[PDB]
Formats: structure tokens, C-alpha cells, sequence
RNA sequence: AAAAUAAAGUAUGAAUUAAUAUCAAAAUUUUAAUAAAAAUUAAAAAAUUA
RNA sequence: UAUUUAAUUUUUAUAAUUAAUAAGAAAGAAGAAUAUAAUUUA
């Protein structure tokens, strides 16, 4: 999915476009046509201290 | 010497210890008269389907003490002619 | 390795049993069949 | 088949919504009828604290 | 003198912890109180003398 | 043999029950550390310690007098009111002298176990408070003494035994 | 692929139970959770279910349903039936090996016209010579046994002290075995070759010319139980004289070597009938030999 | 530049900002025996504290442990301590030598042999 | 990375990758329903799961487990609230079955105790009913719908009146599926808080529950789950019932999504 | 290489492994519990006024429900519903004693009776304080005095006639007979045939036993009474959203929300057009999930009297 | 890669080299240019041979 | 030659509870040497 570089730029384009929660990231997900997906970029699910910051 | 093999060369006989205090369970439960393998509950939900549905299955065993006391003790009945006059196919 | 049962060798032994005669024996079978 | 005792139909010849909340029988969980015994909710079937 | 005066200071302050307080108090309340007994000696006294301290 | 397949031959005589427990007590089965030690300056770990190497597999960790110690505690582990330990009133009283001593000497430590020694002191002085208005000798006094020797080497003295020799 | 299918217990309940889920009061087993008995310890917003026509009806479906077609849920029958123990379970038990030797070579031809090349293996006197278990702990059982009986002055003193101690005759070589508890023999027992049968795989540990090796695979081809020899289908780079130490191979990539389409074991050891004598038996008629290849 | 491996004072319980107050002080213990700190005061300024001695204070100690394992009756490690105590209590001297030293030369006593070697409190030409 | 005993079972060690090298806890990491998890209140696993039953967490998993001593094996459970004896009908469900016939949701194995003599009942009830959100009052199986409202009974704002005339409003409506001769509007004399009655094909009657701050639609809701359990019920005396021209729960339909370009 | 740590796996595959939700080794200390206990502004009390039994639920001792009755009985806020909620508190007393205990039970009633003038709350609640109180002559009584106010005898008067009919020794068929009759009125609607229904009925009533009784779930009396519930991130439900308990100023909030009109939702309904989907909400920390629950300040009782009586236990109240 | 020859050995006894403490193993960062320099974390047994 | 690896410290009755990726009386030939643990032998 499009990754978009903060909350603010992302947006509904469809009429079936929601916005989802994947573990504290913010997302827009579209049952139809899935091109329409977009993550707002932040850390991997799974992060360790020494790893990611 | 690392941080692991020490952490296991101090806790192994520990281990045993706590194992051992374990053990000595049964043995006031011996000699008080009463003698008793402790028992172990039959588990009856060991099939299972997963998310992806396939069929999962556990494998639980149970092993017998005054059946493997008898086993070390004395000899098996003989041998089935069934079983090795004729082969083992591939 | 220099465990026990990995060194210690049964060379001595082998007159207990009859190699030439059962590879004789397992001709006779071979020819026995016909191979 | 693959499918569990549960949501199989008979006998005779999931990961999107991972929790249930149980069912009472239906003729039961359409309106379901209050009644206290000592702050319990006793029915012909159910127990519970209200 | 650093290490040494640490050695000192850990010493009174678990002697006053078997009493239910730390250096941390202790030393405020010593100096209100006007007493005056260098570290070295509340020491002594913790070790030596341990109704006095 | 007395553990696991005659477990009553143990509690029946109480002169063989020392006998094992002194004989265990004079082998020093809990410390195997000084089977593998030459000398004394330099203690050996043969016996308490294993590599996944494999140094030491055989001189490894070996219940020795596990079983057997524990049972011959659990005889006296009876400490319900129901039941006094059954075979305890079974001992004359050197005897239980001997067998606590044997506790005491058992151990590594040198001090017998807190409700063994406990179990055993207790018994022995409500025999000793029966007894010596009845028929007592000279003898009878040395027990008593070579009791309480053994009460300050456990280091728990008794107070009520020293001063009825005081 | 060469991983099973993947199950988490967080998903193990009533739910995705293949068979009706049981819950255990301990004295009872009902398919309701239990009902606690001091009643000011539930929780809001919990029913207690004393009664539930969903899941008790689906249940009573399912045992009449079993008892009327017998034949159809004779695999239902593992659920509420399991296997006593010994018995040679074909998942859980694993027997003791045997220790030959590497007496000759030899060849062979199948039924069809091919030079096999054979490893012949001796296997002289074969005892449980020892039974160690660990600490009783689960899982850490071993028979030891020994081949080849042999005069009191072999030994360095310290062995032969072990085995006046065992009580078995002096032996030149041991080997253990790690084994499940319903596959010990008594200590002294005579073992056979027939103990293997011709038709299945060997795993084969010996030292090779210098350290220790192991063969898992390798099938057998013929089988002396009068001369106690034993053929393979190899050629090992060992020497004439080497002691071997056999065992089972116990599974190859997703499958048992041992059940019924493939074939039983002898369990816990072969044990010869009474009234055969080998001393009036010859060499040929003595004969054991594999399936074609 | 070398880390600081000197040793540390331990954290405390947060005071509440009470503490800013005058007359109050930031050291709070109250403990058993301090009802038994008297003070008096002197015409120096200074102060004059009143207070049992060592051994009071230990068999206080004594009596809080003994009345501890009257129930369930003494441990060997409760054994142990009362020893010590009680000892520490009658000391009049400084004790220089390993305590179990005088267990492990007496030890004969405890574990007895056969009668052929057996040794007595006294043995030569006997 | 197998040494020791090794099971003949294919593979129980991969998940935890191969080895056996620990094992000695009883204590491992946990999601909900997971080991440890045993002691801890939570609303699925408290009705889903026996807490004797908790094994080990992630994955370390047990697809084997060995242990010792004697096994017991406790005898199956006994049906409730059936007398010995009793011979049941046996009823044919299949996946060659639509989820459109009520011969879906109903007891699998029908006793005599079970069959309610109240109503006519041939046969019991159904044990589970289908859920949707009904938008519409559509005739089912109804042959009247009463609505009485007493005018005397009278308030300014949102009230329960308001809610019951908005039913009615629904009812009549343009839009309304339902046939608008059946609905019968009713004003009373004295003080009746205002009800709504639907009578059946079977000659009886259901009063929805108006509550304190019911609204329009929970009005519709309540008697469309109303008229699927009763046509339940009366399809249990043998009544035979006329198939529906609208169909609330969608079971043929898939959902659709628009076009791109 | 070890394989008990460093395993042969892509952390692709592996990463499924890592708990997002994690739940046994908890992430709650002991020093936040009593912390968070004053964030949703709980109260402690003493062990007469009520405490957290066995379940962790908040229970109000009897005596103690009967003063606050005594106290609240002519306050605006107080309604018809608090008064059966107050009888209700009081028939563990009603049964063990039911002499003394019923007159309070009557002055809830008078009272109740002149605030609002008669009601189907009132006469169910005293009705079930007398069918605990074993006066069968009474419940009779009150029944006859419903229908000839005109109160139509609910499903609960009728579960009430069957309970005083059992606990007060009468045969069977007296409460038969009010089932069967309770069944014709149209208030008890039972599915199964009304033999094996009224079975389930007596079973559920012969589990829930009386106070007095040898067995039964009310005759359990061991409370584990604590003054504050021993874990405060207890669930009711599936998430952490779902918590047991709840600031007082949002189960205000939820209850206002139940008392208004229904305009957005569903309710009195099995549908719910927004389903539980806790799963589906957001999951990471808040800062408060670091540094420990916000400090505010302690419920404190200002100018209480003194504790005389402070060496006296108080007996557990089911008296 | 077969064949021939040469390596434990008794005796004799040099040469390059040599700032060093019984030694300096592994990793990470920094420091004016490999940094066997620092600091941190760590875990290097002896002998003999290639 | 320092480090670093690989091997060895000359039969260990036996090997794996963990790290990382294992050790019983002693040195000539290990062979009385032409593959027999004596091919009968003065
Ligand atoms: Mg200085
Ligand atoms: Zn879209």
C-alpha cells in the first residue's frame, strides 16, 4: 500500500474507503478496488529498542 | 564462560533439588500406608481445526509404572509368527 | 574418537563363526536359482 | 471436511472475529424476561449477576 | 577519596535503612539539627556503637 | 529394597534403621564432592558438575541416598496429633539417642534437619519425664548427658534437659 | 511441506473443537464450563449455563449417530477409546538396538538379473547387560546391551568389576539404547536377529577409518538366524572387525517405519518359540529374505 | 573517560511537599523500640537520648522469635540464630574461631563405629 | 538439533525449531487462553474454555506430550431433561439444504418432551435465529396489524407516542412494502399507552415491549424478529407457509461494489 | 546456530509469533493498583458500609443499605426503583431473623407506597422478602391485593409464587398450579412442553436454595472481603476497553446514555448495527501505561469521629 | 593421484628476531590518518602439531 | 613467531538435563610383523 508520509495527506477516495487501525499505525483500507489502500509510514509492527530507535 | 552455561551450571542441580522436593510427595504418601500412582485426568479435546481448517491432532501419552515394572521384571509372550516369517513390505 | 566401543575390534574372535562355509552355502543358493 | 463440531451442520451422511459471545437458545434471547431472586437473574435456563 | 568516601556514605546510609530512612534524609536532617559528625564518624558509630547511631 | 518394594521393614525395627543411617552417615553420602577430592586444600566438583560437552557424564549428579534419606524422614515427618511416629515409641531410649545422632551426622552441614530433631527431642523427653520416677541407673544419666551433647552440637541446646542434669 | 499444520492454543476451545468440547469438573465431565459455587464470585455480565439446547442437541446428534452406524466412526472411536499403554503404540514407542560386527563381504543377485553388493553383520551374543533411568525423569530410558562373551582376563580390572556386579557374562563391548518404557526387556535376556525384520531400514552408528559415523537410511536385505548374520545393501569404509551399533530408523520425511500398511515390529524384543531348536536346523532353511527392491 | 562504578545510595520514598514545611522533619521512623529513646534536654543546647542497652535490645529480639516459632515450631535456622543471640547476649569476649570448628572435631561423638576401634572419652591402655 | 529419545511421531519438535532443549517450565508466554492466562477473567475464554485445559503458550506448543502415572478416564456426559425410554425423531440436515428453509435451524434430534403442546406443536422450536437489520415492515406472515392511540394521552417532544404514530407513518409510507389496507389505526377513549398489536395467519397476537425512550425503528425491528420466530412456530403446528417476496437476510446476494471508469 | 534461540526461520514467518496482545506476563504493578484505585475516584469504606467480595464485586452490606435507605427516602433523586433495590439488599436478614427484619421491610413498603402510589416494583420485592420469610398467607395475600388494584401479575410474581411455594415445605402442584396459570395469563411464555419447562424451573430453584438452607447457591456465606478490589484492570470483557471498572464520571456517562431516547441505535433488540469489535480498535501504549495512573488526589473523610470501638472486630455481616 | 625420499627420535647445536607486565581472545562506538588507544559489553584453560 | 582456527594429549563399560557450531595405572613393533591372536613344531 501507498505509503504517505503523515496522517494529514491521507484521504477517502472511494465511497468504500474506511479508515482502519493496524497496532497504532493509521490506515485507509478499500474492500473494492484495493489500490486505494494507504499507509501512514511509522514503525514496524515488531520493533525492538536496539533495532528501530 | 558465558552468561548461559553459568546461569545452567549453578541452576541444574538446583533443578534436581526442586525435583527431588517434588518427589518426596509421594513418599509421605507411601509411608503412611496408602501406596498410589498419582493419576493423571484423560484429556478428551485433543482435535482440533485451525484458522486456515485443516485438521490438527495431539498426541498424548500416559506411561504406566506398574506396567513398566512388570515389562523390567519378566519376559514377553513369544513372538508371532505373523510377524517375522514373512517380511516387511516397502 | 577414542571411546571403547568404537576402538576395541572382534578380529580375534572370527573362528567362532564360519565365513567360508556360509559364502559357500549362499553360492549354493546362488546356483540354486539359477543367477 | 475440515470444519469443526460447532458450524457443522449434522454428523449424518474463523480469524477475522476471533471471540463469540455465547448464545442463549433463540426462542430464549428475544426479549428475555427479567426476574431477581436475591440480586441473581434466575431463568429456566440461566444464571447471572445484574 | 572518591571511591573511599562512597565506601563511607553506603555504609551510613544502609545502617540508617535498617531504620526505616537513607542517607538522603539523614544527611539534611544532621546538618538542621547542627550535629556535625563527618561521615567517617557516623560510620564509626553505625558500626561500633550502633544505639548511639 | 526398603524403599520401594518392603517399605514396612524399615518402621518394624528401629535397630536396623540406625544401622542404615549410621553406615550412610560414615560413607559421606551428601557430600560426593569428597569421594573425588585428594586433597583437601583443593575440593574437587567432580560430583556437582556436568558440561553439554559431556566432561563428567558418568561422575555426574547421582541420587544416591535420596530416596532413602527422605523416606526415613517421612517416617518421622508423622507430626499429626491423631498419630504419634509409630515407630519412635517403638525405640529405647539410647536408641532414639543413636538415631537422631545419626540424623545429625547424615547431613553435610553437621546439624539435623528443624522437625526431625524437633520431633525427636520432643519424644525424647516425655520418655525421660515417665521414666525417672520409676526404676533408673547411673547408666540411664549417661543417655541422657550423651543426649544433650548431641541437642549442643545440633545447636539447639536444651534448656530443659541441662538443668535437670544441673 | 516438512513443517505440520500450525495451531496456537489461544485457539483450542469449544468453538473449534472437531469433537464436542468437555469441560472437567474433576469428579465429572459435562459440556458446560462450572458453575461456581459461591455465587457472589461471578463476574458481571457472565451467564452461567445450567442448560443449552444449541450445543446439547448437537452433542446428542453425535452419539447416536455413532452408535447407529458403527462402521462409518470407527475412527470416532479413538476419541473416546485410547490405547492402553505397552502395546506398542506405532507413534510413541521406540525399542533397543542390537551390536553386530563387520565380518565379510559378500554379493547377491535379486530376483531379476543385478550384483548387489552386501555388508555382512555379526551379532555374536547380544544381552541387556543394563537398565539406567535418569532421575526417574520422563523420557530418559536406556537398556544397555552387550555382545560378545569373553574370558574373565580381557578387561582392564574396573570393567570386569562392572559386570560381576550386573551379573551377566562378561562382555566385550556394550552400547545403549535410549528406549520408551513399554519396550524394556529384563536384564540378561538373549536377543535374536530376528529382532529386525527383513524388510525395513537401520540406522547404522560405527567408527569409520578415524572418527564415529552414522548411516540413517539403510534397508535390510537377508537375514541368518542360525549364523546370526545380517546383509546390507552397502558398502561401508569401515574395517573387518569393527563393532556396529543397529537401531531402527524410526522415520523417513513424514512417515513411520512401523504400521499396519508397512508392517509390525516384534515389540518389546523377537522372542524365539520353545520348541524350535536351532541345533537341528541348517544353514538354507534358516534363510530370511527381503521383498523385491 | 571511565564509567562511575562507586557505590550508590539507595532511592528513598517520595515525600509529598509537607515536607517543605518548618517543624516537620523528612526523617520518619518510627520503629518498635523507638518509644524507648527518651529525651531529655540539656542546658548546653544539646540533647541527652535515654535508651535500653545491647543486650536488652537483643533479647527483645529473642522474645519476638521465640514467640514467632512457638506455633509451628523451630527450624534449624531459627535454632541457629537463638543460639547466637543467646550467646551474644552473655558474650563477655570477641569470638575469633569458626563456629563450626568445634562441631567438626567433635564429630566422633555423633557417628560411632564397630566396637574394635570405637574411640572414648579417654583411650590409651584401656 | 535431536539428541536423547526421539519420538517416532514425524515432526512434534519443528514449530519451536527442532530441538528439545528446554521443556522444564511450566510457565511460558501468553495471548489470551494461553497457559497462564488460566487465573485471569476474560468473557470468551470464560464460557469457551475449561481452565483444567490451558497448555503452553506460543510456539512452543504441545503436539506431544509425554507423562506418568495411572490414567483416568471419566465417563461421557448424560443428556438433560430427557426420561429413558423416549424414542426421538430424527430430522436430515444437509449442505444440500439452503439456509433459506427454516429446516436449518432447528434440533437435529426432536424428543416429545421438547414439543410444546401450548401451541400446536407437531414438532419443537428452532435453537438458533438468523440475524439482520430489518429496514421495512413487510407482510411475513401477518394478516393484521392494530395500531391503538389514545389522542386524550398527549405531550410536546420526543415520546413514546411520537415513536409508535412514527411507526405507523413508516407503515403507510410511499416506500413501504407493506400492504396499506392491513393497517388499522385505532383512537381510544381513556388513557391507553399506545400499543401495537400484530395478528398472525395463526389467530395470534404479539404486543412489542414499547420501552421508556423507544424510537420508530427499534419498533420495526422488534416485530420483524417477532414475525420470524412466530412464523417458526407456526410452521411447527404445520402450517404451510407462502415464500416471501422480500428477502431481509441476503442469502443468495453477494455484496457488489460499483464500477472504476 | 543454536536453534533454542537463534531458530531456522524467516522472521517473515516468524513474525507472527511476536504477541501484539500480550496477556500472562502482566504489565500492571502492585505500587499502580492502589493508584489506579483513586484515578476513577473509588472510595475506600469501612468493612460495615460494604466492600469487594470474592468476585471483586462492590457489594453494600444490609444494615447498612437499610440506613441509606433511611437517610434518601424523600430525596428528589431518589426513585421507586432504589427502594426494591434496598429490599432486595435486606433478605439475607429478612430470612435468618424474619420477626424483626419485616417491619423495616414494611416501612420501605408504606413509604414507597405514599411517595408513589402503588407499583409493580414494590409488591414484587415484598413478596419476595415474605417468600423468604416463609409466610406463604402473605404472598397469597399480596397477589389478590395486586389484582384488585388492577396490577397484572408480572412473570416475576409468578417465579416469586413458585419460590415461596417451595421454600415455605408445600407440595408440588401449588406451584404448578401457578405456573400453569402464570403460563395462561400470558406473562410466563415457556418452550418445551410445560412438564419438562417446569422441571427446568424447580431444578433452577433447587440450586439457588435459601440462606437457611443445607445447599444452595445462596446458602455459600464465605465473602473474601477486601477493601479494594485485588486486581483494578479486571475485564468484563474481551479488550482493555471493556474493563470491569470505570472512572465514576464515565459510568455517569453510561448511564445517562441508557436513560435517553434511542434515536441512533437499536435497543430492546437482538441486532446491535455497531458489533463488538475490540480486536478492530487502536493498540499501543499511552503515556500513562509508562509512568503509572495520573495522580489525583485521595479520597480523604475529613472530621470523622473518632473510631471508638477500634479494637472490636465487626462480625461479617449476613445477619 | 600410485612408486622412490624426508618428519616422535639418542648426541651435537648455530642464525634472523627480542620495549615490556604471567597476557592481550570477541564485539560495538569514539578519538588529529590500520588504531593491539580509549570506553563499554563481554568470555579467552594447559600442552603438542599443522 | 604472537593471535586465530583444525587436530592430538596414546581403549572413555556408558555418552548428551544446558554452551558453541572428554578421558583408569603406559610406552619398544599398532604386527613378534610373510594379514590365522599360536596352523602340529627340537
Ligand atoms: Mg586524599
Ligand atoms: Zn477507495
Amino acid at each position: 500500500p501507498q505509503m504517505v508520509m503523515s496522517r494529514d495527506e491521507l484521504k477517502l477516495r472511494c465511497e468504500y474507503c474506511r479508515f482502519e487501525w493496524i497496532h497504532d499505525t493509521l490506515c485507509v483500507r478499500c474492500p473494492a478496488q484495493p489500490s486505494h489502500d494507504q499507509r501512514e509510514m511509522w514503525l514496524h509492527s515488531t520493533w525492538m529498542w536496539g533495532k528501530q530507535q | 564462560d558465558s552468561f548461559k552455561e553459568h546461569y545452567h551450571r549453578v541452576h541444574l542441580p538446583r533443578r534436581l533439588a526442586l525435583q527431588r522436593y517434588a518427589r518426596q510427595q509421594s513418599l509421605r504418601n507411601a509411608a503412611k500406608g496408602n501406596v498410589k500412582a498419582e493419576e493423571v485426568p484423560y484429556k478428551y479435546n485433543r482435535w482440533w481445526v485451525n484458522e486456515e481448517h485443516e485438521f490438527v491432532h495431539q498426541y498424548a501419552f500416559v506411561e504406566d509404572p506398574e506396567v513398566t515394572k512388570a515389562k523390567r521384571e519378566t519376559l514377553p509372550p513369544v513372538t508371532r509368527e505373523n510377524i517375522w516369517k514373512e517380511p516387511q513390505q516397502t | 574418537t577414542n571411546r571403547h566401543f568404537f576402538v576395541a575390534r572382534a578380529n580375534a574372535f572370527f573362528s567362532r563363526l564360519p565365513i567360508a562355509r556360509v559364502q559357500r552355502s549362499l553360492a549354493m543358493e546362488a546356483v540354486r536359482e539359477g543367477r | 471436511e475440515a470444519i469443526s463440531h460447532a458450524r457443522r451442520v449434522s454428523w449424518a451422511p474463523f480469524a477475522q472475529e476471533p471471540y463469540f459471545e455465547e448464545e442463549i437458545e433463540a426462542h430464549r434471547k428475544h426479549h428475555r424476561p427479567d426476574v431477581y431472586i436475591y440480586k441473581y437473574n434466575v431463568s429456566p435456563t440461566h444464571f447471572s449477576l445484574r | 577519596a572518591h571511591w573511599e568516601r562512597a565506601i563511607v556514605r553506603k555504609n551510613v546510609d544502609s545502617a540508617a535503612r535498617e531504620h526505616g530512612t537513607g542517607w538522603q534524609h539523614l544527611r539534611n536532617e544532621l546538618g538542621r539539627q547542627n550535629v556535625m559528625l563527618l561521615p567517617r564518624s557516623q560510620q564509626l558509630l553505625a558500626q561500633y556503637e550502633p544505639l548511639a547511631f | 529394597a526398603l524403599v520401594r518394594e518392603q517399605p514396612w521393614r524399615l518402621s518394624a525395627s528401629p535397630a536396623l534403621f540406625i544401622q542404615v543411617l549410621q553406615f550412610m552417615a560414615l560413607i559421606k553420602v551428601f557430600e560426593p564432592n569428597k569421594w573425588f577430592t585428594f586433597s583437601d586444600h583443593a575440593p574437587s566438583n567432580r560430583a556437582d558438575y556436568r558440561h553439554a560437552i559431556g566432561v563428567n557424564h558418568s561422575t555426574a549428579f547421582w541420587g544416591t541416598g535420596e530416596e532413602l534419606y527422605d523416606f526415613m524422614v517421612e517416617l518421622l515427618r508423622v507430626e499429626d496429633d491423631g498419630r504419634i511416629p509409630t515407630m519412635l515409641d517403638l525405640c529405647t531410649r539410647e536408641q532414639m539417642v543413636d538415631l537422631l545422632s545419626g540424623f545429625c551426622g547424615v547431613m553435610p552441614c553437621g546439624k539435623a534437619v528443624g522437625d526431625v530433631f524437633k520431633t525427636i527431642t520432643d519424644a525424647f523427653l516425655r520418655r525421660v519425664r515417665n521414666d525417672i520416677s520409676g526404676p533408673w541407673s547411673a547408666h540411664d544419666w549417661a543417655i541422657v548427658e550423651r543426649m544433650y551433647l548431641v541437642t549442643v552440637l545440633c545447636d539447639a541446646g536444651n534448656n530443659e534437659i541441662l538443668q535437670l542434669l544441673l | 511441506r516438512c513443517y505440520p499444520s500450525l495451531m496456537r492454543e489461544k485457539d483450542r476451545d469449544m468453538y473449534h473443537c472437531y469433537y464436542p468440547y468437555l469441560f472437567d469438573h474433576g469428579d465429572k465431565m459435562s459440556l458446560y464450563p462450572k458453575i461456581p459455587e459461591n455465587p457472589r464470585e461471578w463476574q458481571p455480565e457472565q451467564l452461567q449455563t445450567t442448560y443449552d439446547a444449541i450445543r446439547e442437541d448437537k452433542y446428542d446428534a453425535f452419539i447416536r449417530l455413532r452408535e447407529k452406524f458403527p462402521e462409518l466412526y470407527q475412527d470416532t472411536r479413538a476419541w473416546d477409546n485410547p490405547p492402553p499403554f505397552g502395546e506398542f503404540n506405532m507413534f510413541y514407542s521406540v525399542r533397543f538396538g542390537m551390536v553386530g560386527v563387520k565380518a565379510f563381504t559378500c554379493k547377491d543377485y535379486d530376483e531379476l538379473g543385478n550384483q548387489f553388493d552386501c555388508t555382512a553383520f555379526w551379532f555374536p551374543d547380544n544381552q541387556v547387560v543394563k537398565h539406567s533411568t535418569r532421575n526417574g525423569e520422563v523420557g530418559t530410558d536406556k537398556v544397555y546391551v552387550g555382545a560378545m562373551n569373553v574370558p574373565v582376563e580381557f578387561h582392564k580390572p574396573h570393567v570386569a568389576a562392572f559386570y560381576k556386579a550386573a551379573g551377566v557374562p562378561v562382555k566385550h563391548v556394550c552400547a545403549g539404547f535410549p528406549i520408551t518404557p513399554d519396550a524394556y526387556a529384563p536384564v540378561g535376556t538373549k536377543l535374536d536377529v530376528r529382532h529386525f525384520k527383513p524388510g525395513q531400514e537401520v540406522t547404522i552408528t560405527f567408527q569409520n577409518t578415524a572418527a564415529a559415523e552414522t548411516y540413517q537410511g539403510v534397508p535390510v536385505w537377508r537375514i541368518d538366524y542360525k549364523n546370526s548374520l545380517i546383509y546390507l545393501p552397502t558398502l561401508l569404509d569401515a574395517d573387518v572387525g569393527t563393532y556396529v551399533r543397529f537401531s531402527d530408523t524410526i522415520n523417513t520425511k513424514g512417515l513411520t517405519l512401523w504400521n499396519e500398511h508397512r508392517g509390525l515390529p516384534a515389540f518389546p524384543t523377537f522372542i524365539p518359540p520353545e520348541d524350535e531348536d536351532l541345533s537341528k536346523l541348517a544353514t538354507d532353511e534358516c534363510q530370511l529374505k527381503s521383498p523385491p527392491l | 573517560p571511565k564509567k562511575d562504578r562507586r557505590f550508590r545510595v539507595q532511592p528513598l520514598p517520595s515525600l509529598h511537599a509537607n515536607s517543605l514545611a518548618d517543624d516537620t522533619p523528612l526523617v520518619t521512623t518510627t520503629r518498635t523500640l523507638s518509644p524507648n529513646f527518651r529525651a531529655f534536654a540539656l542546658q548546653d543546647g544539646g540533647v541527652f537520648f535515654t535508651h535500653p542497652s545491647h543486650e536488652q535490645v537483643m533479647r527483645v529480639g529473642q522474645n519476638i522469635l521465640a514467640e514467632e516459632t512457638k506455633a509451628t515450631g523451630m527450624t534449624s535456622m531459627d535454632t541457629y540464630v537463638n543460639s547466637r543471640i543467646q550467646s551474644i547476649i552473655a558474650e563477655n569476649t570477641v569470638e575469633n574461631v569458626a563456629l563450626s570448628h568445634w562441631r567438626r572435631r567433635h564429630m566422633w561423638n555423633l557417628v560411632r563405629t564397630h566396637g574394635k576401634l570405637q574411640r572414648h572419652w579417654g583411650v590409651s591402655d584401656a | 538439533n535431536l539428541k536423547g529419545l526421539v519420538y517416532p511421531l514425524p515432526y512434534y519438535a519443528m514449530w519451536r525449531g527442532n530441538h528439545n532443549k528446554y521443556t522444564y517450565n511450566k510457565s511460558t508466554v501468553c495471548l489470551w487462553g494461553e497457559g497462564d492466562t488460566r487465573s485471569m477473567y476474560h468473557q470468551h475464554y470464560a464460557h469457551a474454555k475449561c481452565p483444567t485445559d490451558y497448555g503452553r503458550g506460543g510456539r512452543e506448543f504441545e503436539y506431544l506430550t509425554v507423562k506418568r502415572g495411572k490414567m483416568l478416564q471419566k465417563p461421557l456426559p448424560r443428556v438433560q431433561y430427557v426420561a429413558e425410554g423416549s424414542k426421538p425423531v430424527w430430522l436430515f440436515k444437509s449442505w444440500h439444504t439452503p439456509l433459506s428453509s427454516p429446516s436449518m435451524w432447528e434440533r437435529e434430534v426432536q424428543y416429545a418432551e421438547h414439543t410444546p403442546e401450548h401451541i400446536g406443536a407437531k414438532r419443537p422450536l428452532a435453537v438458533v435465529a438468523p440475524r439482520t437489520m430489518h429496514r421495512y415492515l413487510f407482510l411475513m406472515h401477518m394478516e393484521k396489524v392494530t395500531i391503538t392511540v389514545s389522542p386524550l394521552l398527549f405531550g410536546y417532544g420526543h415520546t413514546i407516542q411520537k415513536a409508535v404514530l412514527d411507526f405507523y407513518r413508516r407503515a403507510i409510507s410511499a416506500r413501504s412494502p407493506f400492504p396499506k389496507d392491513k393497517v388499522f389505526l385505532f383512537y381510544a377513549i381513556d388513557h391507553i399507552t399506545p400499543r401495537i398489536e400484530v395478528t398472525w395467519l395463526d389467530g395470534t397476537s404479539y404486543v412489542p415491549p414499547v420501552l421508556e425512550g423507544a424510537s420508530s425503528q427499534d419498533l420495526i425491528q422488534m416485530v420483524m424478529e417477532e414475525a420470524w420466530l412466530a412464523a417458526d412456530r407456526m410452521a411447527a403446528e404445520g402450517r404451510v407457509l407462502n415464500p416471501l417476496a422480500i428477502d431481509d437476510y441476503k442469502w443468495d446476494q453477494l455484496v457488489v461494489f460499483k464500477k472504476v471508469r | 546456530k543454536n536453534l533454542a534461540w537463534r531458530p531456522k526461520m524467516s522472521e517473515r514467518t516468524l513474525e507472527q509469533f511476536v504477541p501484539l496482545h500480550l496477556a500472562f506476563p502482566r504489565r500492571h504493578p502492585n505500587s499502580w493498583q492502589e493508584r489506579q484505585f483513586h484515578l476513577l475516584g473509588y472510595v475506600k469504606w469501612p468493612k460495615e458500609i460494604g466492600f469487594y467480595n470474592a468476585g471483586d464485586n462492590f457489594e453494600l452490606t444490609p444494615q447498612a443499605a437499610y440506613r441509606i435507605y433511611k437517610q434518601n427516602c424523600d430525596e428528589t433523586f431518589w426513585t421507586r426503583l432504589h427502594n426494591e433495590k434496598t429490599i432486595i439488599h435486606l433478605l439475607p436478614l429478612v430470612e435468618q431473623d424474619p420477626g424483626t427484619n419485616m417491619v423495616l421491610v414494611d416501612d420501605i413498603f408504606r413509604h414507597h407506597l405514599k411517595r408513589f402510589g402503588a407499583d409493580h416494583y414494590i409488591y414484587n420485592a415484598v413478596m419476595q422478602a415474605a417468600a423468604f420469610a416463609k409466610d406463604f398467607p402473605r404472598c397469597e395475600q399480596l397477589l389478590a391485593e395486586m389484582r384488585g388494584l388492577g396490577l397484572e401479575p408480572n412473570a416475576q410474581s409468578y417465579v416469586n409464587m413458585m419460590l415461596g411455594a417451595r421454600l415455605t415445605g408445600k407440595p408440588r402442584d401449588q406451584a404448578e398450579a401457578f405456573f400453569r396459570e402464570g403460563i395462561k395469563t400470558g406473562a410466563i411464555s415457556a418452550v418445551m412442553r410445560l412438564d419438562t419447562e417446569f422441571q427446568m424451573w424447580m431444578n433452577q430453584l433447587e440450586r439457588l436454595g435459601s440462606f437457611k438452607a443445607k445447599v444452595g447457591y445462596l446458602s455459600v456465606n464465605e465473602e473474601g472481603a477486601s477493601p479494594m478490589p485485588r486486581d483494578m484492570w479486571a475485564l468484563w470483557g474481551w479488550h482493555r476497553t471493556e474493563a470491569k471498572f470505570i472512572s465514576r464520571k464515565q459510568m455517569i456517562s453510561e448511564q445517562v446514555q441508557n436513560r435517553v431516547r434511542s434515536g441512533k441505535e437499536l435497543v430492546g433488540t437482538v441486532y446491535q448495527k455497531a458489533r463488538r469489535q475490540p480486536w478492530a480498535k487502536y493498540n499501543g501504549m499511552f503515556p500513562y501505561d509508562y509512568n503509572g495512573p495520573a495522580r489525583r488526589p485521595a479520597a480523604s473523610f475529613v472530621d470523622a469521629p473518632t473510631p471508638t470501638h477500634n479494637a472490636e472486630v465487626c462480625g461479617t455481616a449476613y445477619a
